[PDB]
């Protein structure tokens, strides 16, 4: 007999088989050092050794059953997931080194151990590395930490990890993969599909467009955002002066949040809260959390389980009883979900309960589906989802919906607080990061030409892409792209190209169908019952469809587009060209990073 | 309530690969490997034979529809006997004069 029915077959099977040690595998994630540890880490490690050993068994057969001439993708998605190659063409020798490369950065790199004379200030997450400067803004960390901290880590970091780049993608042009960035976007791309013969073919023009009209608003911006700044420090800040990447925040500066403080336009102005009842009120969060999930339903999610109201704290108790602040998905499945997270009272932590509790209800939107069909259509769709509302939790008019405060209240017009412009700081100060970081990554792993251009083309187009210019230039002691904390460790870094637009285009959809447009960032997605009678098919269809099918009933198109970005700045630029008529647009090019 | 602890309640037998599905009022016993393949396995678990029997893990965490359920079926006949298994529950008091 053939063995199309037969691979079917073991699929029900498989289907049961999978679940019970998923469960294993997410039984305790914050079960590690609460309490004292009569055996707590190595009871899920050994759990996930043992779905990984009885994976390799189910993978190993499913392989005799006939992944070609499948004409139709609907149910051989599910086999191609199992029937993955994966880490099995390399040989046990092989092997071996691999897991050599992978320690090499998990001691020394963590954690930042670079001498200090006196300890004046230690290159090191402790104590309070990212606090310490939102309030001491001391020179020697201006200058001295950008050559101590990648001293001590380019030393062996940088040749280790040639021989992953090169060596291990032998296997991938015997398949004809490009690199391992392509075997990350292996469920992007689908071949011999009918109907479905979907590639990245926008791969080779889709970093051009999307930054050309960036890059006009962009320069304009960043003056704004200087200006408040020059009071700070003008020996240093300066507008001919240039900002390097370690002096934006953090160690690497790629969140650019830690910039409003510096930058307050009125202090003499009298200001509001978005609860406004510190008072003998006492709010309780889990009560808001309650109110909170009527908008949640009103686009049709379903309801998330009782696990989470069964189990939960609104005061920490201060005993070995404590949840760590671990933000993950529970996909425990079995009917099981349980949200506990840090539901301490802070306003921070309030705002993204949009993505803390209730992006959750994605997990069993499309729980009909089994464990490997248990999820989004793509990576991009299962992240941005959760960030459409979360950008509105500080806005009045959600406060609106709650009722806590006067029904009646004003409305203020005097929204030129920079923490409007700040929001955009974190999704736009990154954005020519995620740019370019990944075509550095993506012939790099070919290896087609020698490695006497990699370091010297690694700092090329960044000295004028973002105006930053190192002040010390790096060499082969310094492993520079390798010292992410991310291409060390191997993360796909290519989610960010689609997560980050897909937000956008899933938020403006919300906003076109609650007749608001101009103002994008001040979407009313209070009392949204307008758009929970459409928009419900969606969570069903899950990786059952296609997502170019789906994406026709928010925005009908079949690519990435930039439009609502537009909008975005539009209301901020009229009041932002006024104040930045004194300062020049962009920054020095190829400037003396000494000076 | 009274049928879930944690590492889930095997005692329950159940499967889910059978050769032919069953009849109505009919009950079936015997197990045998699904040797779903042409090829005969001789009844040793493995490729193109599978295990008949499954188990529910019956957690107490588990959702509703994982839930266990206990499920009675009265199935009611007549195959024109004179037997009877009802009787009525009506008694007014008596009254006199
Ligand atoms: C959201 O819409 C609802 C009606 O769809 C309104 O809220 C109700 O308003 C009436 C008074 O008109 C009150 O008696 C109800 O108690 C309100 N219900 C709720 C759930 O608030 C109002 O237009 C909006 N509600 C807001 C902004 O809280
Ligand atoms: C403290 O108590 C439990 C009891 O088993 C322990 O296993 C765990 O580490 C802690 N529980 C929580 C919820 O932190
Ligand atoms: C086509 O779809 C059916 C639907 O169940 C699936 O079972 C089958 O594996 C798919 N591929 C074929 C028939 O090649
Ligand atoms: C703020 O100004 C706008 C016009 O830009 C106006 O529509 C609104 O009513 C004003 N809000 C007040 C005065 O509270």
């Amino acid at each position: 007999s053939t063995t199309e029915e037969q691979a079917k077959t073991f699929l029900e099977k498989f289907n049961h088989e999978a679940e019970d040690l998923s469960y294993q595998s997410s039984l305790a994630s914050w079960n590690y050092n609460t309490n004292i540890t009569d055996e707590n880490v190595q009871k899920m490690n050994e759990a996930r050794a043992k779905w990984s050993a009885f994976y390799e068994e189910q993978s190993r057969m499913a392989k005799t059953y006939s992944l070609e001439e499948i004409q139709n993708l609907t149910l051989k998605r599910q086999l191609k997931a199992l029937q993955q190659s994966g880490t099995s063409v390399l040989s046990a020798e092989k092997s071996k080194r691999l897991n050599t490369i992978l320690n090499t950065m998990s001691t020394i790199y963590s954690t930042g151990k670079v001498l200090d004379p006196n300890t004046q200030e230690c290159l090191a997450l402790e104590p309070g590395l990212d606090d310490i400067m939102e309030n001491s803004r001391d020179y020697n960390r201006r200058l001295w930490a950008w050559e101590g901290w990648r001293a001590e880590v380019g030393k062996q970091l940088r040749p280790l990890y040639e021989e992953y780049v090169v060596l291990e993608n032998e296997m991938a042009r015997a398949n004809n993969y490009e690199d391992y960035g392509d075997y990350w976007r292996g469920d992007y791309e689908v071949t011999e599909a009918g109907d479905y013969d979907y590639s990245r073919d926008q791969l080779m023009k889709d970093v051009e467009n999307t930054f050309a009209e960036i890059k006009p608003l962009y320069e304009q911006l960043h003056a704004y955002v200087r200006a408040k700044l020059m009071d700070t420090y003008p020996s240093y800040i300066s507008p001919t002066g240039c900002l390097p990447a370690h002096l934006l925040g953090d160690m690497w500066g790629r969140f650019w949040t830690n910039l409003y403080s510096l930058t307050v336009p009125f202090k003499h102005k009298p200001s509001i809260d978005v609860t406004e009842k510190m008072k003998n009120q006492s709010w309780d969060a889990e009560r808001i959390f309650k109110e909170a999930e009527k908008f949640f339903v009103s686009i049709s999610l379903p309801h998330m389980t009782q696990g989470f109201w069964d189990n939960s704290m609104l005061t920490e108790p201060g005993d070995g009883r404590k949840v760590v602040c671990h933000p993950t998905a529970w996909d425990l499945g079995k009917g099981d979900f349980r949200i506990k997270m840090c539901t301490k009272v802070t306003m921070d932590d309030f705002l993204t309960a949009h993505h803390e509790m209730g992006h959750i209800q994605y997990d069993m939107a499309y729980a009909a589906q089994p464990y490997l069909l248990r999820d989004g259509a793509n990576e991009g769709f299962h992240e941005a989802v959760g960030e459409i509302m979360s950008l509105s939790a500080a806005t009045p008019h959600y406060l609106k919906a709650l009722g806590l405060l006067e029904p009646d209240f004003y409305e203020d017009n005097e929204t030129e607080i920079n923490f409007l412009l700040k929001q955009a700081l974190t999704i736009v100060g990154t954005l020519p990061f995620t740019y370019m970081l990944e075509k550095w990554r993506w012939m790099v792993f070919k290896g087609e030409i020698p490695k006497e251009q990699w370091m010297e083309k690694w700092w090329e187009m960044k000295r004028e892409i973002v105006g930053v210019v190192e002040p010390l230039p790096h060499d082969e002691t310094y492993c520079d792209p390798a010292c992410l904390f991310h291409v060390a460790e191997d993360y796909s870094f290519i989610r960010y190209y689609t997560r980050t637009i897909y937000q956008f285009q899933f938020h403006e959809a919300l906003c076109k169908t609650a007749n608001h447009e101009g103002a994008l960032f001040k979407c009313d997605i209070s009392n949204s019952t307008e758009a929970g009678q459409r928009l419900l098919q969606m969570l069903s269809l899950g990786k059952s469809e296609p997502w170019t099918l789906a994406l026709e009933s928010i925005v009908g198109i079949k690519t990435m587009d930039v439009k609502p970005l537009l909008n975005y700045f539009e209301p901020l630029f009229t009041w932002l060209k006024e104040q930045n008529r004194n300062s020049f647009v962009g920054w020095s090019t190829e400037w003396t990073p000494y000076s | 309530n009274l049928d879930s602890k944690v590492g889930g309640n095997y005692n329950y037998l159940y499967r889910l690969f059978r050769k032919s599905n069953l009849k109505p009022f009919e009950r079936d016993i015997s197990t045998e490997i699904y040797q779903a393949g042409s090829t005969p396995c001789n009844g040793v678990e493995g490729f193109n034979c599978y295990f008949p029997l499954q188990s529910y893990g019956f957690q107490p965490t588990n959702g509703v529809g994982y839930q266990p359920y206990r499920v009675v079926v009265l199935s009611f006949e007549l195959l024109h006997a004179p037997a009877t298994v009802c009787g009525p529950k009506k008694s007014t008091n008596l009254v006199k004069n």
